[PDB]
């Protein structure tokens, strides 16, 4: 039972930086990796008494890198997992894609295979990028085709940190986007989007942060990936795996994009009045204003949904919750799904991360969606391409660096004939 | 790993490297003798992109001074830390180009340029991992003007997949202190529009402007606006020697600016700047340094943005600060001002923060656009061209020292078409 | 015209490392013989 | 077996390389890798138009590079 | 010659690559018929 | 049981100094010819007889005949801190230099010293009671190592005759080189090594260079520190007499079961795991990654891909606490790799000897302290392309008689020239014969 972990640029190796920390604290292995079998599933015994964790932090610039080799959990990976190129991408997807990667991607292949080889039983692959930049998407659209050409059947769950619509530090995003969106959507099996102003605006709200950097947002995206994995390192009442999970949700082969929400994203001077209870955090989770991706649910049906309760909740209250909210009209699911829901439970709370706001709590939902809303976000996405496309502005970088001008034809209409596929399905 | 060679060239170029060195070498802790006697370890952590270790702790500058007198020389020496640079750099000749552009580009160029492109070769082969050069010059010499065109030309000729960043100090004509000014800047831009990569307009006007309404100084010498202008240069490269959450590095950042395969000239600013009277009585927070960074009278340019829309803008912030409290900061000068921004780019603004800010402000800023206004100076410059060249005014100077009348036509129309892309695009 | 040459290079190392990477990207011919066989 | 089975110098070439390649596929009931070589012979000669092309568009531009040059240094 | 060498590649690659799913089809269709060839036998047995 | 080791020239006397410092850490012996006082023994009072003999009292003295003409190294080790340990008399220096002249250390300076190394040989053979075999250590890139040591093995040849010679020499990079005129000293000592050596075992530099920059993290090597891998490989050899091993290969089992023609005697090494502190106690060490990292073609002390030839035989020494099934397994698994690939004729063609000894560490050094190791000695067939290659070196150099006159100055002749190069040329053709 296990997968493993692959950070790709600033944001991935961020973001694991942020979820590798909590995992540790959460199995009690310290920062140098010691106890004073759950962990089996991330951590692998080497050693005596020595733990080190199954992921691969890759960047080609090397100060981001350099970060975690001098920061506190520098004896913890090992001293080779933690891969640097020599040059930036520059944010461009064909100097990423093309000139840079080819000298890195076998190196992160020839680890990756090594790393397969300790484990036994492999459930698959997670992997950490953003699509806005080039680094994340020209090197995650390789590494995607090279994992998918070479193991083939196994499942890479992408949790990918999506760009914004009015928040975005790049400026060639709706390039970079659509060029990695094409891969995307044809080389993983679930691809759960991020967006960075949803996740500001439930910073914002639940948390009363005016100032959310980038560390709390990691924080919070930790925590969704612990719960998700939760049902695997331990044990519970009802529990769900990667097979489960990806076979339950994704419907046809090309529509797989999750809606992610957590609950109770409660600080504690909240958490320690506020009850807590099934049948109204359910409904808190399904609440647009605590929604990761910066979309609409009420335009779109929903089509699959899963559900996953951290700490003590019986098998009963989950059910009347399921009946108290699938009973409200607000939310409309697919005519085709009688029965759209999947529960599962666990038996352990989520561990408060010292360092952070976040409150000790004796249970949390983590859901995880698919449904026809995530239409007008590429539709959106898309638009400002043709905005940014209509003059061949910047294209002059791409070409030099050696994409033509037909393949970004090729890419938009590849998203087009996405959009009408979700439309012909929304139908 | 990446690795910057900085070059001056003319007496201005000298001056404002040897302030940038003075500014830079204190911002990673190291005294004028050049043995580090700093506190931390973030300063020393990537000093290779500047440094080289030659005996036991003594750190050398990868600076080249060049020129064509030695009083210059003597004087960067003479001044405070000048010690630090390996005299080997030093290459000068001992007549002079004069102001004048056929000096400096075609016979003590000529004469020069073989011995320093050695040294710039000792330098670019001493590195590991190059990503982009510097130069520091004038657009109003000879010494600047010409022998830093050339110098670039033989560059490019040898590293054709590099940057520059060319710091110009645009010719203005309120603060002109020589009678051909023109004669040189046309034909200086002739070729830093074919070969340098980001050409940075600077000018004593708006230098002086600035000192004057915020600093409130009272006697503004050359000291305080190569101070500015070190503080610039210093700030726009600190993605590199310095960890942020958002690092961004020259070539990101060239790609975001730079639309098209010609526009690259940027008009430049920094915040905070304040009187030391008034820096008692002042809160730093984010939206103030947004609203100082845009506007338009901190901008080191004469050009004023108000006078056309912006092809782009980038922002590059010091100290520890809120990724988030940016880009809303950013989205909100947008929204606000979007009939200054182009409409075929969605999003003209470039945000990216480093985690260390220049030793003393516990914040700062930096602000590079590429607004469309810059054709206010070169239109500003072509008129006082055409004036004096339409009887031929001082002409003789460089026909009989080996330029034809063709080529002053010629840099004319490259000049007038340059400054009509821009109007193109607005 | 060493520009001209030096650009023109630069097309050519770039063409040759996208030809380089779909090799690598595609393989990682010889599949459709058994393909066909099976 | 069909009479007319696709519906000009290179369109009578093609006609060859067809009636080649039905005779091949006819003598040739390992034994079938044999017909995957020719195969790739037939893929060999389309590197071989490609080749062409290739020399016939170079050589133009070498002209056109001659001619420009010449003006050049005449002016 | 790198244009005509990727040409090829992007040519042979695209030739790389659904009757065998009909075939296939048959084949588990009729491994149904042999279920049925059982059952004949265990009628047989009856 | 002991063996008896000759170390000839610099290379073969520096190798010495820096392996016997490893036999000496391994068997507890002071580094001045005695034992601690206090019990501070792994195990045995006999573990020691292979290298050393005690005299009257804890006076231990090595097995070794350090041979060289020019004395600047052998009296550095006699000045080093191994004064009390080695014997006065073995430690044989000359008087002159053989300056790569194959001429001057065969035949000129060669004469005066072989009868009187010879002696000592005799001396400590008749001392010896179940003396096993030679291990030879020499260059043929230089003078004293591929004159004198040729010298040596052929006078030893016509004498004992009988008795196994291992000869762990050194050959030229096919790139990376220090003496110019190498390849002529290459093929002549060749020629000798090819009918008197029982069993060649192959070093070379840049293949000891680039393991280390890949593996042990030292982008700046020196001798010093591929010299310390030889021990340590060497040890992997020889453990098996020393240490008691439950699946257990004394020095004769090498030339019975990976020799199978006489003319083909040729090998290459190579061992796992090769790491250092940092990555050791984050890597897991396990008998199937040693072994794979073992058989691949990026850790071995000859630069020769495998993959150009078909292994025809291989043995595999095992140190540490390791269970016979995991080999087993192992060595099934490799059975079922692709890419390397067996001449059909030899179907069981992997020796499996085990010890119950783990590997030692030397302080101050770099490998670190492990559970396991391995040592991969494999009778392939790359080995003609790497003969082929020196040959095509040598045919220039040879062309414009070139550096010929200083040999023919002595004895040389250009007859075994022409003889050496012939052998050269039938060893290729014998490689390739096998082939398929
Ligand atoms: N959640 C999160 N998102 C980030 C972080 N840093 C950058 N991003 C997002 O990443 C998007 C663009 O990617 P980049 O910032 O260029 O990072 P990258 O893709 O790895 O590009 P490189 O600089 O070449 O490594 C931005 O729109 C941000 O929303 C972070 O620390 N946390
Ligand atoms: N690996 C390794 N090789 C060595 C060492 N010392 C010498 N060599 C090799 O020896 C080769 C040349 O032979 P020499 O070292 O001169 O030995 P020699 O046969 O005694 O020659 P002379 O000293 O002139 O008599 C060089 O190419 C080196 O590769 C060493 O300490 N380690
Ligand atoms: N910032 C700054 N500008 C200067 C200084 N000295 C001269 N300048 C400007 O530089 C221009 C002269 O360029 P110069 O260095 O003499 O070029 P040269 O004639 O080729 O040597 C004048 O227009 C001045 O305004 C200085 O110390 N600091
Ligand atoms: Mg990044
Ligand atoms: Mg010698």
């Amino acid at each position: 039972r296990e997968v493993i972990s692959i950070h790709i640029g600033q944001a991935g190796i961020q973001v694991g930086n942020a979820c590798w920390e909590l995992y540790c604290l959460e199995h009690g292995i310290q920062p140098d990796g010691q106890m004073p079998d759950a962990f089996n599933t991330f951590f692998s015994e080497t050693g005596a008494g020595k733990h080190v964790p199954r992921c691969i932090f890759l960047d080609l610039e090397p100060t981001v890198v350099d970060e975690v080799r001098t920061g506190t959990y520098r004896q913890l990976f090992h001293p080779e997992q933690l891969i640097s190129g020599k040059e930036d991408a520059a944010n461009n997807f064909a100097r990423g894609h093309y000139t840079i990667g080819k000298e890195i991607v076998d190196l992160a292949l020839d680890r990756i295979r090594k790393l397969a080889d300790n484990c036994t039983g492999l459930q698959g692959f997670l992997v950490f990028n953003a699509v806005g930049g080039g680094t994340g998407s020209g090197l995650g659209s390789l590494l995607l085709e090279r994992l998918s050409v070479d193991y083939g059947k196994k499942s890479k769950l992408g949790f990918t940190v999506y760009p914004s619509p009015q928040v975005s530090t790049a400026v060639v995003e709706p390039y970079n986007s659509v060029l990695s969106t094409h891969s995307l959507l044809e080389h993983t099996d679930v691809a759960v989007m991020l967006d960075n102003e949803a996740i500001y605006d439930i910073c914002r709200r639940s948390l009363d942060i005016e100032r959310p950097t980038y560390t709390n947002l990691n924080r919070l995206i930790a925590q969704v990936i612990s719960s998700l994995t939760a049902s695997l390192r331990f044990d519970g009442a009802l529990n769900v795996d990667i097979t489960e999970f990806q076979t339950n949700l994704v419907p046809y082969p090309r529509i797989h994009f999750m809606l992610s929400s957590y609950a109770p994203i409660i600080s504690a001077e909240k958490a320690y009045h506020e009850q807590l209870s099934v049948a109204e955090i359910t409904n808190a989770a399904f609440e647009p204003a605590s929604m990761m991706v910066k979309c609409d649910p009420r335009h779109g049906k929903y089509m699959a949904c899963c559900l996953m309760y951290r700490g003590d909740v019986v098998p009963k209250d989950v059910n009347a919750s399921v009946a108290t909210i699938k009973t409200k009209r607000t939310i409309q699911f697919v005519d085709w799904c009688p029965t759209g829901f999947k529960c599962g439970i666990n038996y352990q709370p989520p561990t408060v991360v010292p360092g952070g706001d976040l409150a000790k709590v004796q249970r949390a939902v983590c859901m995880i969606s698919n449904s026809t809303a995530i239409g007008e976000i590429f539709s959106r996405l898309d638009h400002k391409f043709d905005l940014m496309y209509a003059k061949r502005a910047f294209v002059h970088w791409y070409v030099g660096e050696g994409m033509e001008e037909g393949e970004f034809s090729e890419a938009r209409e590849d998203l087009a004939a996405l959009e009408k596929d979700f439309e012909e399905v929304g139908a | 790993m990446r690795e910057i060679v900085h070059i001056q060239g003319g007496q201005c170029g000298n001056q404002i490297g040897a302030k940038f060195w003075e500014v830079v070498s204190d911002e990673h802790g190291i005294d004028p003798t050049g043995t580090y006697h700093g506190d931390s370890d973030l300063q020393l952590e990537r000093i290779n992109v500047y440094f080289n270790e030659a005996t036991g702790g003594r750190y050398v500058p990868r600076a080249i001074l060049m020129d064509l007198e030695p009083g210059t020389m003597d004087s960067v020496r003479s001044g405070p830390y000048g010690q630090i640079f390996r005299p080997d750099n030093f290459v000068f000749g001992q007549t002079g180009a004069g102001n004048n552009w056929a000096k400096g580009h075609y016979t003590e160029g000529a004469e020069l340029i073989d011995s320093v492109l050695d040294v710039v070769r000792k330098e670019a082969e001493s590195c590991d991992c190059l990503q982009g050069f510097q130069v520091c010059h004038s657009l109003g010499g000879g010494t600047g003007s010409g022998m830093g065109t050339l110098l670039i030309s033989k560059i490019r000729e040898e590293y054709p997949d590099r940057m520059m960043l060319t710091f110009s100090v645009v010719p203005s004509p309120k603060v002109s202190d020589t009678v051909v000014e023109p004669y040189n800047a046309t034909l200086s831009v002739h070729q830093l529009v074919e070969n340098a990569d980001e050409c940075m307009v600077l000018d004593n006007e708006a230098l002086y402007d600035i000192c004057f309404r915020t600093l409130k100084l009272t006697t503004p010498t050359f000291g305080d606006l190569n101070h500015l202008i070190s503080a610039v240069m210093s700030g726009i490269t600190c993605c590199l020697r310095f960890p942020g959450q958002l690092n961004a590095d020259l070539r990101k950042l060239a790609v975001n600016l730079i639309p098209f395969p010609r526009l690259h000239f940027f008009m430049v600013g920094f915040t905070p700047l304040t009187s030391r009277g008034s820096q008692q009585y002042r809160a730093l927070t984010v939206p103030e340094l947004t609203q100082q960074m845009w506007d338009a009278k901190n901008m080191m340019c004469a050009a004023d943005p108000r006078h056309g829309r912006y092809l782009t803008a980038s922002a590059l912030f010091r100290g520890r600060m809120s990724t988030k409290e940016v880009d809303e900061q950013m989205l909100n000068v947008q929204n606000k001002n979007s009939s200054y921004f182009v409409e075929w780019i969605p999003n003209n603004v470039k945000s990216s923060v480093c985690d260390i800010p220049p030793k003393g402000l516990k914040m700062s800023a930096t602000f590079i656009g590429n607004s469309t206004a810059i054709q206010e100076m070169f239109k500003r410059v072509s008129e006082q061209f055409t004036a004096m060249f339409r009887r031929k005014a001082f002409l003789h100077w460089y026909t009989g020292e080996g330029m034809d009348e063709m080529e002053f036509t010629e840099a004319e129309s490259n000049m007038n078409d340059l400054v009509s892309e821009y109007q193109q695009y607005q | 015209i060493t520009l001209e040459l030096k650009e023109r290079l630069l097309r050519c190392e770039k063409l040759q490392a996208k030809f380089e990477i779909i090799s690598a990207k595609h393989r990682g011919a010889y599949y459709v013989i058994k393909a066909a066989q099976e | 077996d069909v009479p007319e089975v696709l519906q000009g110098l290179q369109e009578v070439t093609r006609i060859d390389k067809m009636r080649a390649k039905r005779a091949f596929e006819a003598s040739l009931p390992l034994r079938q890798r044999m017909i995957e070589e020719w195969e790739a012979k037939e893929w060999e000669e389309r590197e071989q138009e490609i080749l062409s092309i290739q020399d016939k568009r170079l050589e133009l531009l070498d002209n056109a590079l001659q001619v420009r040059e010449e003006e050049l240094d005449d002016e | 010659l790198w244009e005509r060498k990727i040409q090829l590649e992007k040519e042979m690659q695209e030739v790389l690559d659904d009757v065998v799913a009909e075939m296939k089809k048959e084949i588990h269709r009729m491994t149904l018929r042999h279920t049925e060839l059982m059952r004949l036998q265990e009628k047989l047995v009856s």
